[PDB]
């Protein structure tokens, strides 16, 4: 049982590694793109106000 | 597209202002289709009197 649990902990490193890469991709690509989306929406609100 | 609708709203306002008023928002006399239509009435009014 301890040996089986050791393998589970050892294999768990893969999920943590891909999670870090997934989070890194979101910060580098998704977040800046969403900022551009919000800016365009902000301008549209002013035009609708006009 | 919202910016383009600004001009259409202004122009449709002038069509509404053609009634109950002989001058546009800027103050110039209306001379378009409605202006020509009014002139026809003036000739017809004189024609009936004549």
């Amino acid at each position: 049982a301890t040996k089986a649990e050791y393998a589970l902990t050892k294999l768990k490193l893969s999920n943590e590694s891909v999670t870090y890469c997934t989070a890194q991709y979101n910060l580098s690509s998704m977040l800046p793109q969403q900022l551009l989306m919000l800016k365009n929406q902000t301008t549209q609100v002013a035009e609708q106000t006009k | 597209l919202t910016t383009e609708q600004i001009n259409m709203t202004k122009e449709q306002k002038e069509a509404q202002r053609a009634q109950t008023s002989d001058t546009r928002t800027d103050g110039t006399r209306v001379a378009g289709s409605v202006g020509k239509q009014k002139e026809l009435y003036d000739q017809q009014i004189t024609s009936y009197k004549r």
